[PDB]
């Protein structure tokens, strides 16, 4: 996962 | 190569 989502 | 998308 090169795209990480920050909550 | 990393992309960080801020969700809330």
């Amino acid at each position: 996962k090169n795209v990480l989502y920050r909550r | 190569s990393k992309t960080f998308i801020q969700v809330x």
